[PDB]
């Protein structure tokens, strides 16, 4: 179907404890494939998936070069942001940046992304047009003016429409055995008596990939949205993910409840009941 | 593959 | 400056079967700032050499990390995850429940 590549970047200042820590990771869909940490003994872009390991020394050198330069730029940017917000040099601050691309089944750009946050809040973002900017406040407007002057959007558009898509397609082919394999969830319902009057029904989805999934409980065919406890999808640590949905049901009424499972790894959405 | 950043905030 | 308190889940990689080797996971998410301390505990004591993922973040910019270690669940042994973050007045302990 559709696929994504994302690069995430976080710099965190720590005055009195050296330079801001820089950590960046790259993903294709929900698969981590590269990482760089400025606190590593010998900081370099490192492989994190089998299919990227085949890339040659030139690849790893260029990626490492880019990471080191980004860490430097982030540190200058953090200093700039202190000025823009009239802030002290004493405090710790956070600068985040994500960029990347989505491709469709035809393999052409579906959407491009490039956005920044300072201290957990949206700062500036490249719009979906890949030509204009949304600035969150008067500080970010200064950045917008600079980036409009330097035609930054045009440079990002060229990358997002070109190399981003082209290299994403390369990775999808090289990692096809895993990146293009959907693992359906293993599913079951468990029963956990709470009292004489009520029991929890917990619907499980285990060992699935990619992370996207829908788990819903119905009572008499009515969606139990307000009454369902849904945990955040969580990593198992083996590439796969886990999730559960739970409802509290009156004892004896368990058969009025059905769990519904949707995942791209399944031909048809599943319907599950508790089986005593 | 990454984009080389050539701009500042 | 925003502050978001971590969501915490403690769970095993595989269904828990007493005496069989497994992985104990603590997934911390939805938090800001990124400075966080996470211990995995066996019967109250800190497990050594616990590994963790590289810092990443969600669409809303909040951070997530996975901390993990090999363990062998038994009937008696208690496992837990202990988390400290600037949003917490004291460290939060979440006990491992094989049913969650």
């Amino acid at each position: 179907g559709s696929h994504s590549m994302r690069y995430f970047h976080t710099s965190v200042s720590r005055p009195g404890r050296g330079e801001p820590r820089f950590i960046t990771v790259g993903y294709v869909d929900d698969t981590l494939f590269v990482r760089f940490d400025s606190d590593a003994a010998s900081p370099r872009e490192e492989p994190r998936a089998p299919w990227i390991e085949q890339e040659g020394p030139e690849y790893w050198d260029r990626e490492t070069q880019i990471c080191k330069a980004k860490a430097q730029t982030d540190r200058e940017d953090l200093r700039t942001l202190l000025r823009y917000y009239n802030q002290s040099e004493a405090g710790s601050h956070t600068l985040q940046n994500m960029y990347g691309c989505d491709v469709g089944p035809d393999g052409r750009l579906l959407r491009g992304y490039h956005q920044h946050a300072y201290d957990g809040k949206d700062y500036i973002a490249l719009n979906e047009d890949l030509s204009s900017w949304t600035a969150a406040d008067t500080a970010a407007q200064i950045t917008q003016r600079k980036w409009e002057a330097a035609r930054v959007a045009e440079q990002l558009r060229a990358y997002l429409e070109g190399e981003c898509v082209e290299w994403l397609r390369r990775y999808l082919e090289n990692g096809k055995e895993t990146l293009q394999r959907a693992d359906p969830p293993k599913t079951h319902v468990t029963h956990h008596p709470i009292s004489d009057h009520e029991a929890t029904l917990r619907c499980w989805a285990l060992g699935f990939y990619p992370a996207e999934i829908t788990l819903t409980w119905q009572r008499d065919g009515e969606d139990q949205t307000q009454d369902t406890e849904l945990v955040e999808t969580r990593p198992a640590g083996d590439r796969t993910f886990q999730k559960w949905a739970a409802v509290v049901v009156p004892s004896g009424e368990e058969q009025r409840y059905t769990c519904h499972v949707q995942h791209e790894g399944l031909p048809k959405p599943l319907t599950l009941r508790w089986e005593p | 593959r990454r984009k080389w950043r050539r701009w500042h905030l | 400056m925003i502050q978001r308190t971590p969501k915490i889940q403690v769970y095993s990689r595989h269904p828990a079967e007493n005496g069989k080797s497994n992985f104990l996971n603590c997934y911390v998410s939805g938090f800001h700032p990124s400075d966080i301390e996470v211990d995995l505990l066996k019967n109250g004591e800190r497990i050594e050499k616990v590994e963790h993922s590289d810092l990443s973040f969600s669409k809303d910019w909040s951070f997530y990390l996975l901390y993990y270690t090999e363990f062998t669940p038994t009937e008696k042994d208690e496992y837990a995850c202990r988390v400290n973050h600037v949003t917490l007045s004291q460290p939060k302990i979440v006990k491992w429940d094989r049913d969650m």
